[PDB]
């Protein structure tokens, strides 16, 4: 995928201009610097391949981290999924309309002791268990329970000191593409919420530990990574200026267009 | 020659001496909807000349101290005919316009529009945790106006209307990437866009899902001197292009 | 029982990685794709889209819509300059926020030349001509029209076509350059003067204002993606 | 989860009754049991629900005034009618709803 | 199964599913057409526009 | 394996009424929505790959789980393997009378320290031992014992800190399928128990520390996972409707039919 | 040995037994025949049915 | 010694892998198959059955 | 690649003489022993394969090593990459002015107890992220930072007890070979700093720790090891006599050609 | 799962490995070579020029 | 693919990447007449220089 | 970054200005937050700017003497103007400017 070359001129003097257009008809120039000046003819070898879709996209950040205490009541983590909590990978998605992709979820799970009182405290290694539920099953509610394990909900069983767990998920939803933006209501009165569509629900993710409570209480924390693969992107759109300010809704405050300068001569 | 249009459809006819060409969507143009594509169950009606015409909505004054105007476009021909009575019975719709918006002054006016059709328009409320209702976000046939100033934050549910913003809180002069024409009274007069169904989904509910959005921003302000005529007017007419519905209702 | 040697580099997670894995929901029938108009295949096919350059930012008009206006006024003597300023479409703060300046500050290498369209927004019966001028570094701005008339120029005539593009070439030792603002591979500037006045009939406005745009020729490029500089964070939402 | 406006400013006269209204959606995620609160800060809670029976008394300056409206609480109805305003029912009420996975506020002012 | 790289190299697809395979990285395609020219009558660059 | 299309329709008038039947016959009506009304012709490429059978029970699930100290006299788990404890599992297997399937077992062993007394304890990395006992085999009373090693039944040897166990087991019954109902006794003079068969006996799970008690005790707790595959079903069955309450039998309590409205038109 | 998924996959055996095998998961049949319509004389959609 | 590199996502138990296992006793043969009527290919093929709608509840 | 071998020779008188030439034109002798003497015919079977670029370069060496405290702020550390630092690998660099090469970063991360004051402390495998960042990317401050995760700049997570990580970096640079040297300002006015070119940038390293303070503070150290591949050397320079002083400049100071002897005939 | 068994001298880190790895930036595109002069190809093309010798040292 | 070794040895690149292979250490090739005889007229060794 | 001459002797007479250059150029990494300090050692701070405001007020002999020259400080200029030059100033003066990931140092000897 080369890009195009450039061909060498010659000093013309005629009536077919190339440099003077109209912009009114919403028609961005096609000109070449050969047309103003004269060139050589370079042979040009540069690639566009890192500026495809599958190149900008395709990599893994960080979506979400919660900690959860070994030695709690209700000590565990629940998690929705969404996209719209994280802000430098937000702001990549809003580029297009409707997105299409499956994902690669991978966890990175750290552990912490806490300041025991207990003497002379040894552990052996943690297990951790994350279950990830689809939008409508039944929820667990506390940590020591049987609707853990007994469920035909696809979880992951990970201990520690080995490589980091990584499930796939293929594209779950309703219509033909994730929607990053609902203008309009999702009720027939038209009344309530704003932007709040059903195409983009994927589920949640409780996680928890497997182990008891030996003798010294253990906080750890888990970060989840996104990587969006087989994307197809489609109806662009302008970055986002300003900063957010929520999660669901894309509210914000004013401010300018750019950083001033000092006077419009000033390089 | 190349400066003139004539553009018909159904019952009427608009026609301009003075226009540039015309723009088309993103390349397609509006056509049925094919066997491969579609969901539902059973056949849709095509009315094909009761709908396809072109309506015309209210008109807006162009001061000098302007700021912009937006319209959410399956909205404004709510009431306009047999398209606002077919959408209300019916359940599902597909829909392309022909949106033309035209604006005439002399040889000794200056000034440029900025004409461009936003799908998906997201617009940010006052109040940072509010959501704008939907008196105060669109109007039947009625243009809402933009601001050159910051709303205040004692509005409990109003449109954040600040003009350099665009109100979906992302910067003005990055929106020529959609669909878009000028007009510049210097050489232009009317400008023109036709635009294919863009949606997410095959068919779509047409009362909760406003999925089109013609905004219009003057950049260079109209200005003129004392002796020439003080109001212009500008007025946009948009006409639905291959209708079609499904799921017969009761009213609503 | 094959017998295998594991290579340094295992159990580990690198960001960037292209491994397989292994699905979660087996037998999964995803729904089937439909022809949504206006399909983006490349980053490349954004760049190619003109928008407004705020030039005129001068701390007042920020927040509002007069940056992007130039004001061209009916001048008492000639060869006067309209604006300038540097070429540098990922470090200076005017060709920053725009919608090439926001493609340019996720990569870190960029190529190729750029078009400049012009548009004489002002009145019908006004007319005028102006120098459109670009000077490659090694000397500093250019301070007289007889010291920018040297580089590269047009020189634009409005009539009935009422838009001219500059299409700057690409001059420069080094097959790419930074996007970061770097001395060494610096791009030169961009100015504009005065060719003749802007005259004009009598009860006729004089103060005509222009626009101006940027794009990307057909043989853009970029290289080695990066994360942006523009959106920072405190906390989840 | 969702309440319709997440805080504004009422505005009544004294003897008359107040309607603070609370109205939520439900995300298909939402499946567990439900809670409802209700608050106040002229952080003492004024009403319950959970497990199916209201549990009301728990402010002794509003004893025997607030109920809940609907009849239908598991449909998205959370209001309630204050009787009898007076001069210290001055504060920001704050309505708490939480069905897991999913919690929501919304800061009430009244003002009389 | 054996394609070039950016020499050749050799990808055997393991799982049964779809959403299983690595990621793709060499669809080269690009048209943009559809966004610098989306006008109905055709535009030469030599001639003038109006 | 896709789904049946849809074919367009004209509007008949005719003596063919496709619509009015008689479900007396106990023959469920074969109408398509092209008889009553109007279609169009839908290409239809839906799926029903998720709807068979190995995609609905090949799933693993939670069977039981029990712990036992390390410090004690006769500290070591006992289980006779059935499905008939966990209740998740148990409703997916009686929507069919007769099933016939391999098995997959998996189980996941975690341990935790229990509060000792002595001072500065160390203990390195544990070894668990899970022996399987086919029905009739000679089994084990006390931990320290020479009926664990001497012995060719098939356990598995795992210490912690790595991948979970696994062992696969083909179908063993005496019959063609096992039998998840049995509506006869046991025994020939018709008394006894009722539901009791010996069809579906497929042995015991002795598991137990190899380790010896350093300075302090560990509790530990092992989980086991089903799997069944290459499963064939037979003769489907309505499902469960009133809670469980024992293993071996099917009481039960009787409730409604399900939960009530207000009205016969109350939408 | 080699097939399709939901593109190509390949998929070796290495144990020898039976019951060592991964799951199938594409067995796609189907015959309902034997539960809606499980009469003795056959019935047609559109004649009524007595 | 042929060199390899552990890819992350090993040393995992996932609940809906399909991955092969060594046998527990080995050369074990099964008790041959039998032509039992009514024999289910799919849960689509439970769907296509009647059943009675309980519309009358009214909690009485 | 064998070497040239030697041909026999007989005793010659005549007028063509090999020995006697001129070294004034610059142009180094091409005589072989069998001009000066009489040889043998010998088989010549060494090789000169252990000689060339790619076996001379591509071993991996030390590049620098940074340590960084869990318990404390700003406990990070970050490294511009570049090769000036060791000295045992510089001076291989400076035999040739104009190199190309690929690199394979290799890190090696070992850590160290401090002396805490807190009673009994046990601690899990720790966990540590090296973050590559391109030049001009966002750079983080302190640690506890959101900056860390939530960006596309490639880093590599890597745990305790396992083998090293090791990640591949291609040839980035603007010209086509990285200037080892470069006489001349990099500013056109011709003033400030001598040597400083803007063509061998490569980014910095950004590492931490993933875990957080439990009861102890653990002090880490990390080195990097470089490996260039696939190189092409362009142009060679004679080795580097005096020591090295500074990282950027060139400077030294005077010391003679080599150590003396006591007398010039003294063997 | 095809049964494997670890050789020993896995997981270490040998200074002078001949193994690949994954590249961090994929689908990077280098800038193309030039002909310039001088390439060394052997550093038995640097022993082959000549060099003086400092044969007078004698400490002054 | 496969090549002979200081007997033959079989290589495979497994990554879809150019700097991601192994590297050669067998590029013989060797040329020192551009460094001991970088001159116009050609010079022989039987003949006197002048 | 880097600063054009990292030590040099300055000589002046008493009663003029001193002029303590630090003119520095900008790699393409650095791209964090600037600082800038100054020092003496007859090593206390005389100056800073930090967080684009000066705060000046710290050494008591030179209360109110020294002053930065440039307007334009996030472009390479750090110099300094000193007045009234007296015979106590004799001290190394060190400019010491960090921009992440990037130090340098400069120190000045001035001899009046």
């Amino acid at each position: 995928a080369r890009v195009a070359d450039t061909i060498s001129s010659r000093p013309t003097n005629s009536e077919s201009i190339p440099a003077l257009t109209a912009a009114e008809t919403g028609h961005t120039s096609q000109v070449v610097p050969s047309d103003t000046m004269q060139t050589r003819h370079v042979k040009n070898y540069h690639s566009r391949s890192e500026s495809s879709i599958e190149n900008f996209l395709c990599r893994s950040a960080c979506v979400y981290y919660a900690t959860y205490t070994n030695n709690s009541k209700k000590g565990f983590a629940e998690w929705v999924i969404n996209t719209r909590q994280v802000a430098q990978l937000r702001r990549k998605l809003e580029l297009f309309t409707y997105l299409r992709f499956d994902l690669e979820l991978t966890f990175v799970i750290t552990s912490a002791q806490q300041p025991s009182t207990a003497s002379s405290v040894d552990a052996p290694v943690q297990t951790h268990q994350i279950m990830y539920v689809p939008p409508g099953g039944p929820v667990p509610t506390k940590v020591k329970d049987y609707a853990w394990q007994t469920s035909t909900n696809p979880s992951v069983f990970w201990t520690e000191g080995n490589a980091p767990p990584r499930m796939s998920i293929p594209f779950i939803s309703i219509g033909n593409a994730y929607s990053c933006f609902y203008d309009g209501w999702t009720q027939f009165s038209r009344n309530g919420v704003y932007g709040i569509n059903t195409l983009n629900n994927m589920g949640t993710l409780y996680m928890r530990h497997v182990n008891e409570a030996g003798q010294g209480p253990i906080k750890s924390t888990v970060r989840i990574y996104f990587k969006p693969k087989h994307v197809k992107a489609w109806v662009p759109r302008p970055p986002r200026l300003c900063q957010y300010e929520k999660q669901k809704n894309v509210n914000f405050s004013p401010i300018g267009v750019t950083t001033s300068r000092t006077d419009i001569i000033t390089t | 020659s190349d400066r003139v249009r004539s553009i018909t459809l159904g019952n009427s006819t608009i026609t301009t001496q003075e226009c540039a060409n015309v723009v088309v969507g993103y390349g397609v143009w509006p056509e049925y909807l094919k066997d491969n594509e579609a969901t539902a169950e059973d056949q849709p009606t095509q009315p094909d000349v009761a709908t396809c015409r072109f309506y015309t909505l209210e008109s807006v004054q162009w001061m000098k101290n302007s700021a912009g105007w937006w319209w959410k476009l399956p909205d404004a021909l709510s009431q306009m005919g047999l398209f606002g009575q077919n959408m209300q019975y019916h359940y599902l719709g597909r829909t392309g316009y022909t949106i033309h918006v035209q604006c005439n002054a002399s040889k000794f006016h200056q000034g440029c529009l900025l004409v461009v059709c936003v799908p998906e328009a997201e617009m940010g409320c006052s109040n940072l945790n509010n959501t704008p209702e939907f008196s105060e976000l669109s109007g039947g046939d009625s243009a809402r106006m933009f601001t050159d100033t910051q709303v205040g934050e004692s509005n409990a549910k109003k449109v954040q209307t600040a003009v350099w913003n665009a109100g979906m809180g992302v910067g003005v002069g990055n929106l020529t990437i959609f669909p878009h024409q000028w007009i510049n009274l210097r050489t232009n007069n009317s400008a023109t866009l036709v635009m294919p169904y863009i949606n997410s989904v095959p068919m779509d509910n047409m009362f909760r899902h406003n999925n089109l959005t013609l905004m219009i921003i003057p950049f260079v302000p109209l200005n003129y001197s004392e002796g020439s005529s003080p109001y212009v007017p500008i007025t946009v007419t948009i006409a639905p292009m291959c209708a079609e519905y499904n799921g017969l209702r009761l009213a609503s | 029982g094959l017998p295998v040697m594991t290579t340094p580099g295992s159990t580990q997670f690198l960001t960037s990685d292209d491994f397989q894995s292994p699905s979660a929901m087996p037998q999964f029938d995803v729904t089937p794709e439909m022809q949504i108009p206006g399909r983006v295949n490349n980053l490349m096919e954004i760049a190619e889209v003109d928008s407004v350059v705020p030039v005129n930012n001068t701390e007042d008009n920020v927040s509002s819509l007069k940056a992007y206006q130039i004001p061209v006024q009916s001048n008492s003597d000639n060869g006067k300059q309209v604006f300038g300023f540097p070429l540098q479409p990922g470090a200076n703060n005017v060709l920053n926020r725009t919608l090439l300046g926001e493609i340019l500050n996720y990569y870190t290498h960029w190529s190729g030349s750029i078009k400049l369209t012009f548009m004489f927004c002002g009145s019908a019966m006004a007319t005028g001509k102006f120098l459109l001028a670009y000077s490659p570094p090694g000397a500093g701005v250019p301070k007289n029209r007889k010291d920018a008339m040297l580089g590269t120029h047009v020189i634009w005539d409005v009539g009935l076509q009422s838009s001219c593009v500059l299409c700057v070439p690409w001059i420069s030792q080094t097959h790419y350059r930074y996007v970061v603002e770097d001395e060494y591979t610096a791009a030169g500037y961009v100015t504009c003067w005065y060719q003749t006045n802007i005259v004009v009939p009598a009860d006729v406005q004089s103060s005509c204002d222009i626009l101006c745009f940027v794009s990307a020729c057909n043989d853009f490029s970029v290289r080695m993606l990066k994360d942006t500089p523009f959106i920072r964070q405190d906390t989840f939402y | 989860l969702s309440i319709t406006t997440p805080e504004e400013m009422i505005e009544k006269a004294k003897g008359e009754t107040a309607y603070l209204p609370c109205k939520f959606t439900l995300s298909p995620e939402d499946q567990g049991p439900l809670d409802i609160e209700w608050l106040i800060s002229p952080d003492q809670v004024i009403i319950l629900y959970s497990g199916d029976k209201i549990y009301d008394d728990y402010y002794p300056d509003l004893k025997g005034r607030v109920h809940f409206t609907s009849n239908d609480l598991k449909s998205g109805d959370a209001s309630i009618n204050v009787t009898n305003l007076q001069l210290s029912d001055i504060g920001t009420y704050q309505c708490k709803v939480k069905k897991a996975p999913g919690v929501a506020n919304k800061k009430i002012h009244l003002v009389v | 199964q054996v394609s070039t790289q950016k020499i050749h190299y050799t990808n055997i697809n393991y799982y049964k599913d779809a959403a299983s395979n690595s990621a793709n990285r060499q669809d080269f395609t690009q048209d943009p057409g559809k966004f610098t020219e989306p006008v109905k009558d055709i535009m030469v660059k030599t001639m003038p526009a109006l």
